[PDB]
């Protein structure tokens, strides 16, 4: 559908921001686990990958339709801890706040596009 | 381990429509009686098992 193509980029950006938000909050929650590595995703490359499948064929009514079913990069440690935990509070707190801001911005842009498509139709 | 398998099949199909004939035979029973054998003398000699 053409409607999907217009809203594909913002939807994928919003979903990627939510996933990275979950990853950052997991990094915050597991700050005290000894031996836990701080993981993160490269937002731009994954957004390229998602932006850049074959529903199985249903011959009749009984035939069952096809059933549907990111890469994590390690953060470079800054300070060496003794328990092997590489999670840094300041870095991930700033990243968490930034991801929240960008999620809000994506919501704003997507809502503006939908509202414009709506006022085009209203009449 | 996780295996999710979905398969759609096409099957052979045979429809047979039959209208039985009216007047067919269900059960036949037959009674046959034979005579004896009267020779030139005239004695009614019975038949044999083979015959």
């Amino acid at each position: 559908d053409r409607l999907d193509a217009a809203l594909r980029f913002q939807q994928e950006a919003l979903n990627l921001r939510a996933q990275r938000q979950e990853i950052l909050a997991a990094n915050i929650a597991n700050a005290d686990t000894p031996g836990y590595q701080a993981r993160d995703i490269d937002f731009a490359s994954e957004l390229k990958k998602v932006m850049v499948g074959v529903a199985l064929t249903l011959t009749s009514s009984h035939h069952i339709p096809a059933q549907a079913v990111v890469d994590l990069l390690y953060r470079v440690p800054d300070q060496p801890s003794l328990d092997g935990n590489t999670v840094d509070m300041d870095r991930e707190r700033t990243q968490f706040a930034d991801n929240s801001l960008k999620y809000q911005m994506g919501l704003t842009v997507l809502g503006s596009q939908l509202k414009g498509m709506m006022n085009v139709l209203q009449g | 381990t996780q295996r999710n398998e979905t398969s759609n099949y096409e099957v052979d199909r045979t429809i047979r429509h039959t209208k039985m004939n009216v007047g067919d035979i269900e059960r036949l029973s037959v009674a046959v009686v034979v005579n004896y054998k009267t020779l030139a003398d005239g004695k009614p000699l019975p038949l044999t098992a083979d015959q």
